[PDB]
């Protein structure tokens, strides 16, 4: 815990709605970090306050590590451990080679681990997508960007409705559920799981209703059988086209039986039936899980 | 429900790390428990006026106690500490936090927006950004899951009692939130239905009527003397139908332990 005196900026990395990110080198230790700059007239932004406090509670191999907070006059500098790129970049680069199944399995296993940890400490991420999953050169993948995250209670209250990037948003949020929970993060990982296999997003909608319909055409339009309570949800409509569920093996053709089993449980419509990160760790899909290192 | 135990366990560990210094008021030269009761009462008023969550109010009180545990404050600045705490609590817990100008307005323009923000910054420093503190409210909502069946009067009474505890640093500063939650829940359950601390919460918490007894005795006297208390904003608040007018219920004359 020191000051920017010992940091040497190496280059800009990117940006956030609040932060500007740089790669930096600690000049005394040699440590490479990612510095998130937050400029300060309504005081410290709520997202920055959530991100810091929740992140200080989450020490885990698959959660990005907040190393320090440099709190000065007009500047708040968050110091993160440096990771080499995000999953989105990697999938793109893995265009023609494709991602080896053992590496998908590994990443998913690790992601379920970081996620179970968050949920065990009453934190929802609420913005899981490849852009926020960072990877290193040693085979690790980690959850990042806790700006949209939230400390939750047991049982949950109503929280912000406008949550999760559209492509990865769970049907209970789309339908206006007053009470979402940990299941929304699993939905997101389900979408990421399918995306790692195909390298294209699974439900690339351009609007809420488009998003719902795309989901429905894949998983079938939900009724009171498959999902009790669905038809009495605020934004549910009786006029919804009623599509058949398609054979799951057509949803992600390269996936084996175990993979399909697990994907289907992560995409269960009923939040209550949808598998928890904790339980997913013990799924047969992971029986031969290893930790391969990816390719630069 | 797949994490309820993990979370309970975690919160139980954290409430110890987030606990205020039990005897900090002795070390406060200028301010007293009674001044603190005044500030907290007012924070309840502010909560009502802006329709803030109860959780927000509990958090804000946690922040104030922890801050005043290491920083001396003159009475003329106590309200400034409180305003900034509510602001931070709101930013942390609320979907739509009231704007800063609104906080500056409710302090009767005693302080400038600039002071409010500087104090926000100072509070963050002193708490090192550790805002996700466990509260009585967080334990209560978990405890409510053990009702058979659920009773709204009991939840609102429990909430009300838990909330009365925030007012009086003496004696409640010496009880962990999870313990005040237990005392409050049993007292509400007894008052409304005549039943007691359920066997299942003993399995969950490890607390028994016997372990709760000391807090329970205090909380009982607090309940009995409530209508006479100098501070009345929590009773006004719980006259409201939002909370089933539970402040209007009659406290038990004896607990029988
Ligand atoms: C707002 N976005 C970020 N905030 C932080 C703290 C990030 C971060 N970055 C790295 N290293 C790193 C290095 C190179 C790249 C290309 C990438 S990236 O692919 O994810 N990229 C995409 C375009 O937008 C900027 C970031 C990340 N390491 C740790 C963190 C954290 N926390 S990203």
């Amino acid at each position: 815990p020191g000051s920017m005196e010992n940091f040497q900026k190496v280059e800009k990395i990117g940006e956030g709605t609040y932060g500007v990110v740089y790669k930096a080198r600690n000049k005394l230790t040699g440590e490479v970090v990612a510095l998130k700059k937050i400029r300060l007239t309504e005081g410290v932004p709520s997202t920055a306050i959530r991100e810091i406090s929740l992140l200080k509670e989450l020490n885990h191999p698959n959660i990005v590590k907040l190393l320090d907070v440099i709190h000065t006059e007009n500047k708040l500098y968050l110091v993160f451990e440096f990771l080499h790129q995000d999953l989105k970049k990697f999938m793109d680069a893995s265009a023609l080679t494709g991602i080896p199944l053992p590496l998908i399995k590994s990443y998913l296993f690790q992601l379920l681990q970081g996620l179970a940890f968050c949920h065990s400490h009453r934190v929802l991420h609420r913005d899981l997508k490849p852009q926020n999953l960072l990877i290193n050169t040693e085979g690790a993948i980690k959850l990042a960007d806790f700006g949209l995250a939230r400390a939750f209670g047991v049982p949950v209250r109503t929280y912000t409705h406008e949550v999760v990037t559209l492509w990865y948003r769970a049907p209970e949020i789309l339908l206006g559920c007053k009470y979402y929970s940990t299941a929304v993060d699993i939905w997101s990982l389900g979408c990421i799981f399918a995306e790692m296999v195909t390298r294209r997003a699974l439900f690339p909608g351009d609007s809420e209703i488009d998003q719902l319909f795309r989901i429905f055409r894949t998983l079938g339009t939900p009724d009171e059988v498959v999902w009790p309570g669905v038809t009495s949800m605020p934004d549910y409509k009786p006029s919804f086209p009623k599509w058949a569920r398609q054979d799951f093996s057509k949803v992600v053709p390269p996936l084996d039986e175990d993979g399909r089993s697990l994907l289907s449980q992560m995409l269960h419509y009923d939040p209550n039936k949808r598998i928890s990160a904790k339980a997913a760790l013990a799924h047969p899909f992971f029986q031969d899980v290893t930790k391969p290192v990816p390719h630069l | 429900p797949d994490y309820h135990e993990d979370i309970h366990t975690y919160l139980r560990e954290m409430e110890v790390k987030c606990k205020p210094k039990v005897g900090y008021m002795k070390k406060q030269p200028d301010i007293t428990n009674s001044m603190r009761a005044i500030l907290v009462d007012w924070l309840v008023e502010v909560g009502e006026e802006y329709k803030l969550q109860n959780e927000t109010l509990h958090l804000a009180v946690n922040y104030i106690d922890r801050f005043l545990s290491s920083m001396s404050v003159l009475r003329g600045k106590l309200q400034l500490v409180g305003t900034a705490a509510m602001l931070l609590a709101s930013k942390f817990e609320e979907i739509y936090p009231p704007e800063v100008a609104e906080f500056v307005y409710i302090t009767d323009d005693t302080y400038t927006k600039k002071q409010v923000l500087r104090m926000e910054h100072l509070v963050l420093k002193v708490l090192t950004f550790d805002l996700a503190a466990p509260t009585v409210n967080q334990f209560l909502t978990q405890y409510f899951l053990h009702q058979q069946p659920a009773n709204c009067k009991v939840e609102s009474l429990a909430m009300f009692l838990g909330e009365l505890s925030l007012i009086d640093a003496d004696p409640y500063l010496k009880y962990l939130p999870s313990v005040i939650a237990g005392a409050a829940f049993h007292l509400a359950l007894y008052t409304v239905t005549g039943q007691s601390w359920p066997e299942s919460l003993i399995r969950k918490t490890g607390y028994t009527l016997e372990s709760l007894k000391p807090c329970l005795m205090d909380l009982h006297q607090t309940y009995l003397k409530a209508p006479q208390h100098a501070q009345q904003s929590i009773r006004e608040k719980y006259k409201n139908s939002k909370y089933h007018g539970v402040s209007l219920l009659n406290p038990p004359e004896t607990l029988n332990l």
